[PDB]
C-alpha cells in the first residue's frame, strides 16, 4: 500500500519574545523555501521528457475514448465482465478490456468506464471525491501538546493508544494485548478534547483525518454510506492513519426504529460506519477518535469492549490545571508584577479551557480599554464576571 | 463610566511604542515563509494520476476494439414475480434498481428453468429482455461468512455456562454423533434451538466451542450483513449456503446476531427463505441450525412448535464462571503465576465475559504504562478499577 | 436585415421554456443557471434581457433545447 | 461542453444560492444615532466585531 500524510513545517516554537532567534530561525526556514522554489522552478526550466511509446498510448487512449466516467466495481464475473456502478446508483454487467490491471480490480476500486457502452478501461487508485479529500489534513494544527495544560492522564491514554501502537509496538504483543482499536474522548464542553485531537494531529506520523460527524450524512440516497465506505478506504490505504469523528453524536445517538426515509438513511449511514469499525482489524494500523460532550446519548453499540474499548474522560479542570492553564494562555502576554491570577483560580466555580481562555482574552481587551498593555490584576478581576455570565445563597453553610 | 473607543492616533501609537525592536522583520518573514508555502504548493503539481495500464504484450488491442465494436452492456436488476409463465407467458417483472421495473421476455439464450423470482439478471437496455441470469456467487472474501471449518476453541476454553453448554451438547452432540439413541427413542432430534441472553454473555464462541467438539464445521452469519448492503441477494446467499450445508457432511449453522433480521422487502425474503431452508429440510439431517439473539423480537410465526424446539438462556457468569473466564484470558497474557482471580471475579459482579476480557487488556494497558513486562495484581486492580464502576460504599458498610 | 434579426430573435423566445434559477453571473452575456430539471448549466444570455433585473436566485426562462437563459 | 465533456472554460467558485442569498448586497439604513441607550452594548459589540478586524496587530 501507500504511505501516511500530512506534511508539516518546523515546530519553532522555541523562542517567543521576539529576540531575533525567532528570526533567524525563521530566514532558515525561509532561505530553505526559496531554494525549494528556484529549484523546482530550474527543473521545470529544463526537463524535455515525453513521447516515447506515443503510438500504443495514443491507440489505448483512442479505445477509451473521452470522456472516460468513473464507477465503482461492485462485483466482478470471469475474468472478462465485471459489475460496475455509476456514481448515480445504476449499476450494469460490462466488459473489461484487455489493457487493465486484473491484479487491480477488486470490490470498491473506482474503475475508468468508456462513455457509450460501458467497459472497465481503468482503474483510478486515487479517486478520493472532493468530501473525503477535504477530511484528510493536509496542514497540521500549530497546537501541540506544549499548548495542552493538564490532562496529563488523557494525554497519556490517548498517545498509549494511537502513538505507541504507531512508534515501537512490541510491549502490546508481548503482552499479547490487542491495540485499542478506536477510543471516545468525552466531557463538558470545552474541556479540550478537540485541542487533543489537534494536537495528535500535530505531534503524528500517519493520515489524519478530521471528520464532522454531521458531515457524513448526505441528503441523496446511499450517498451516506457510500461516503463513510470512501472514507474508512482512504484511511486504510493511506494506513497507518487516524480517523477523528469530531461530534460523534451527530449520528451516535441511540438507534430507534426509523420511520421515513431519512431517519431510515441516517440508520443506514450509521450502521455502515459501524460495519467500517468492525471491518478492519485491531492489529491494523488505523484507529479513529471520536470526540462528544452529550456521551450519555450515544448508542450503546457504539461504545461496546469489541469496537471501542477505551473510553477517555475529559472533566473539568482542577485548581492545578486550572494554573496551568492560565500560565499557557498568559505566556505571551505582558503582564504586570501586580497580577497574581491565584484569587481567580481559588473561586470555585466551573471555569474550563475554553473559559480560561476567554477570560485572558477579555483581561487583555480591558487593558487595551485602558490604553495600556501591561494588563493589571484588576483587569483580570473584571474579565471574571464578564465573561462567567449566569444554590439560594446561604441554605449550605 | 462611558468607555472611549480607540482613535486614530491611539490605534497609531499602540501598533509602535510598547513593540518589540523586531516585529517588522518577524511578521514580514512569516508573511514571506507562508506565501513561499503556498507558491511550492501550487507549483508541486499533482503527478499520476496512473490509470490501471497494463504491461504492455498482455494487450489485444485489436480485439479490444472488437469487443467494444460487437459486445453490448447489460442492465442488472431483481428479477420478481414469474406472472405463472407455463410456456405462454414468459414474460416477468423486473426492478432495474433505483431506475423504473419494466414487465419483459426472456432472451432465446436462457431457459426459464434458469430464471426464479429474486435472482439479480443482466438484460439489455431498449427491450430489457433478461439476458443472463446472475448469481451473486458464494465466497468467504466477500462480506463475511462462516470463515471457519474446525474452530480453534476447545471445552477448555469456555467458563460459566456450565448448565448452558450441557444444554447445547443435549442440543447437538447427542442427535449429531449419537444419532442411534434418538432413533431408538423414536424421538425428532431437536430441530430447532435459540439461545438468547445479553450481548457479550459469551453466547457465540459457546457455540463454536461445541463447534470443535462436534466434529462439524461451523458457519456465522450475520444479521446486520442480511440487512445492510448486502441486502437483497442475501436470501440467495444463505441460499447457496445452505446448499453448501448440504453438501457438507455435517455444518452447525448458527445466525450472529439475529435481531436485525427477526425484527422489509428483501429481509422479508431472506426470512422467508429461511423458513423454507429450515420446514423443508429434513429433520433427519445432519446440518443442525444454532439460532441466537439478544432480544427475545422473533416473529411469533418462527418459535412455533417444530421450528425452535429448545430455547436457552445465556446468564451472566458466576463467581466460578467470572474467574474461569479471568484465568482463560490471562493465559494469553504475561503475567505473575499468583493472582487472585477469585478476587477480581468478586470485582466484578454482574459483568459480561466481553468486559473481563477488556479488564485484561487494561491490566496489560497499565502493565505497559509502567513499562512491566509482567503485568501484577495491583495492574488488575486499577484495570478493574477503571472499566468496573464505569466514600458512599466505605462510611456506611463496614 | 436587421428587421430579420430581430423576427428571430423574438422568435427564440417563444414557448415552451424550461424554468431554471439564475444562480451566477459570468460574463456580460453568458451565466451559470440551475434548470429545475435539477441540472446546472453554463449558457449564454440573451442581450435584451434587462441585466439590472438579473439577480441570484431569480425564476427564469431557459430555452428547451439549449438551456441559452431566454 | 454539449456531450464531449471537455473542460472549455473556468467558472467562479461554487456557492448554491440558499447561502449566496445571504450576503447582505442591500446594505439597510440604521445608525447608531437612531439607537438610543445601548452605548455600552454598542461599544462591546465594537470590541469584537470591527475592532479585531480592522486592527489585529494589538
Ligand atoms: N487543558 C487545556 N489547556 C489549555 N487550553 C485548553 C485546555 N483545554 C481547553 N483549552 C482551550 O479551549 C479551547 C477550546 O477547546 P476544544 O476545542 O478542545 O473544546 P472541547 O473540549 O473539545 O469542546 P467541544 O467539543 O464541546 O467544542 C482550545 O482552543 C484551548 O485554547
Ligand atoms: N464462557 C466464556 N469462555 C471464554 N470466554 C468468554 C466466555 N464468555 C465470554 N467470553 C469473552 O467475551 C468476549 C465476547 O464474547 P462474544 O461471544 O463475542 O459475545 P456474544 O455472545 O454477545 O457474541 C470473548 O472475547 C470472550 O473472550
Ligand atoms: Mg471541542
Amino acid at each position: 500500500t501507500k504511505g501516511p500524510d500530512a506534511a508539516s513545517k518546523l515546530p519553532l516554537v522555541t523562542p517567543h519574545t521576539q529576540c531575533r532567534l525567532k528570526l533567524l530561525k525563521l530566514e532558515r526556514i525561509k532561505d530553505y523555501l526559496l531554494m525549494e522554489e528556484e529549484f523546482i522552478r530550474n527543473q521545470e526550466q529544463m526537463k524535455p521528457l515525453e513521447e516515447k511509446q506515443e503510438e500504443e498510448r495514443s491507440k489505448v487512449d483512442d479505445l477509451r475514448g473521452t470522456p472516460m466516467s468513473v464507477g465503482t466495481l461492485e462485483e466482478i464475473i470471469d475474468d472478462n465482465h465485471a459489475i460496475v456502478s455509476t456514481s448515480v446508483g445504476s449499476e450494469h454487467y460490462v466488459s473489461i478490456l484487455s489493457f487493465v490491471d486484473k491484479d487491480l480490480l477488486e470490490p470498491g476500486c473506482s474503475v475508468l468506464l468508456n462513455h457509450k457502452v460501458h467497459a472497465v478501461i481503468g482503474v483510478l487508485m486515487d479517486d478520493t471525491d472532493p468530501l473525503v479529500t477535504v477530511m484528510k489534513v493536509e496542514k497540521a494544527p500549530q497546537e501541540t501538546y506544549a499548548d495542552i495544560g493538564g490532562l496529563d492522564n488523557q494525554i497519556q491514554e490517548i498517545k498509549e493508544s494511537v502513538e505507541l501502537p504507531l512508534t515501537h509496538p512490541e510491549y502490546y504483543e508481548e503482552m499479547g494485548i490487542k491495540p485499542p482499536k478506536g477510543v471516545i474522548l468525552y466531557g463538558p464542553p470545552g474541556t479540550g478534547k478537540t485541542l487533543l485531537a489537534k494536537a495528535v494531529a500535530n505531534q503524528t506520523s500517519a493520515t489524519f483525518l478530521r471528520v464532522v460527524g454531521s458531515e457524513l450524512i448526505q441528503k441523496y440516497l446511499g450517498d451516506g454510506p457510500k461516503l463513510v465506505r470512501e472514507l474508512f478506504r482512504v484511511a486504510e490505504e493511506h494506513a497507518p492513519s487516524i480517523v477523528f469523528i469530531d461530534e460523534i453524536d451527530a449520528i451516535g445517538t441511540k438507534r430507534y426504529d426509523s420511520n421515513s426515509g431519512g431517519e431510515r438513511e441516517i440508520q443506514r449511514t450509521m450502521l455502515e460506519l459501524l460495519n467500517q469499525l468492525d471491518g478492519f482489524d485491531s492489529r491494523g494500523d488505523v484507529k479513529v477518535i471520536m470526540a462528544t460532550n452529550r456521551i450519555e446519548t450515544l448508542d450503546p453499540a457504539l461504545i461496546r469492549p469489541g469496537r471501542i474499548d477505551r473510553k477517555i474522560e475529559f472533566p473539568l479542570p482542577d485548581e492545578k490545571t486550572k494554573k496551568r492553564i492560565f500560565q499557557i494562555h498568559t505566556s505571551r502576554m505582558t503582564l504586570a508584577d501586580d497580577v497574581t491570577l491565584d484569587d481567580l483560580i481559588m473561586a470555585k466555580d466551573d471555569l474550563s479551557g475554553a473559559d480560561i481562555k476567554a477570560i485572558c482574552t477579555e483581561a487583555g481587551l480591558m487593558a487595551l480599554r485602558e490604553r495600556r498593555m501591561k494588563v493589571t490584576n484588576e483587569d483580570f478581576k473584571k474579565s471574571k464576571e464578564n465573561v462567567l455570565y449566569k444554590t439560594p445563597e446561604g441554605l449550605y453553610l | 463610566k462611558p468607555i472611549r473607543a480607540l482613535d486614530e492616533g491611539d490605534i497609531a501609537l499602540l501598533k509602535t511604542y510598547g513593540q518589540s525592536t523586531y516585529s517588522r522583520q518577524i511578521k514580514q518573514v512569516e508573511d514571506d515563509i507562508q506565501q513561499l508555502l503556498k507558491k511550492i504548493n501550487e507549483l508541486t503539481g499533482i503527478k499520476e494520476s496512473d490509470t490501471g495500464l497494463a504491461p504492455p504484450a498482455l494487450w489485444d488491442l485489436a480485439a479490444d476494439k472488437q469487443t467494444l465494436q460487437s459486445e453490448q452492456p447489460l442492465q442488472v436488476a431483481r428479477c420478481t414475480k414469474i406472472i405463472n409463465a407455463d410456456s405462454e407467458d414468459p414474460k416477468y417483472i423486473i426492478n432495474v434498481k433505483q431506475f423504473a421495473k419494466f414487465v419483459v421476455d426472456l432472451s432465446d439464450q436462457v431457459a426459464p428453468t434458469d430464471i426464479e423470482e429474486g435472482m439479480r439478471v443482466g438484460v439489455d437496455r431498449n427491450k430489457y429482455q433478461i439476458h443472463i441470469p446472475l448469481p451473486p456467487k458464494i465466497d468467504p472474501t466477500v462480506t463475511m461468512m462462516q470463515v471457519e471449518e474446525k474452530p480453534d476453541v476447545t471445552y477448555s476454553d469456555v467458563g460459566g455456562c456450565k448448565e448452558q453448554i450441557e444444554k447445547l451438547r443435549e442440543v447437538v452432540e447427542t442427535p449429531l454423533l449419537h444419532p442411534e439413541r434418538f432413533v431408538n427413542l423414536g424421538i425428532e432430534p431437536p430441530k430447532g434451538v435459540l439461545l438468547f441472553g445479553p450481548p457479550g454473555t459469551g453466547k457465540t464462541l459457546c457455540a463454536r466451542a461445541v463447534a470443535n467438539r462436534t466434529d462439524a464445521c461451523f458457519i456465522r452469519v450475520i444479521g446486520s450483513e442480511l440487512v445492510q448492503k448486502y441486502v437483497g441477494e442475501g436470501a440467495r446467499m444463505v441460499r447457496e449456503l445452505f446448499e453448501m450445508a448440504r453438501t457438507k457432511k455435517a455444518c452447525l449453522i448458527f445466525f450472529d446476531e439475529i435481531d436485525a433480521i427477526g425484527g422489509d422487502n428483501e429481509v422479508q425474503r431472506t426470512m422467508l427463505e429461511l423458513i423454507n431452508q429450515l420446514d423443508g429440510f429434513d429433520p433427519r439431517g445432519n446440518i443442525k441450525v444454532l439460532m441466537a439473539t439478544n432480544r427475545p423480537t422473533l416473529d411469533p410465526a418462527l418459535m412455533r412448535p417444530g421450528r425452535l424446539d429448545r430455547k436457552i438462556e445465556f446468564s451472566l457468569p458466576d463467581l466460578e464462571g467470572r474467574t474461569h473466564i479471568f484465568k482463560i484470558h490471562a493465559r494469553s497474557m504475561s503475567v505473575e503465576r499468583d493472582i487472585r482471580f477469585e478476587l477480581l471475579a468478586r470485582l466484578c459482579p454482574n459483568s459480561t465475559g466481553a468486559e473481563i476480557r477488556s479488564v485484561c487488556t487494561e491490566a496489560g494497558m497499565f502493565a505497559i504504562r509502567a513499562r512491566r513486562k509482567i503485568a501484577t495484581e495491583k495492574d488488575f486492580l486499577e484495570a478493574v478499577n477503571k472499566v468496573i464502576k464505569s466514600t458512599p460504599r466505605y462510611m456506611t458498610y463496614n | 436585415e436587421f428587421l430579420h434579426a430581430q423576427e428571430e430573435v423574438k422568435r427564440i423566445q417563444s414557448i415552451p421554456l424550461v424554468i431554471g434559477q439564475f444562480l451566477e453571473a459570468v460574463d456580460q452575456n453568458t451565466a451559470i443557471v440551475g434548470s429545475t430539471t435539477g441540472s446546472n448549466y453554463y449558457v449564454r444570455i440573451l442581450s435584451t434581457i434587462d441585466r439590472e433585473l438579473l439577480k441570484p436566485n431569480a425564476s427564469v426562462a431557459l430555452h428547451k433545447h439549449s438551456n441559452a437563459l431566454v | 461542453r454539449n456531450d464531449s465533456y471537455t473542460l472549455h472554460k473556468i467558472l467562479p467558485n461554487k456557492v448554491d444560492p440558499l447561502v449566496s442569498l445571504m450576503m447582505v448586497e442591500k446594505v439597510p439604513d440604521s445608525t447608531y444615532e437612531m439607537i438610543g441607550g445601548l452605548d455600552k452594548q454598542i461599544k462591546e459589540i465594537k470590541e469584537v466585531i470591527e475592532l479585531p478586524v480592522k486592527h489585529p496587530e494589538l
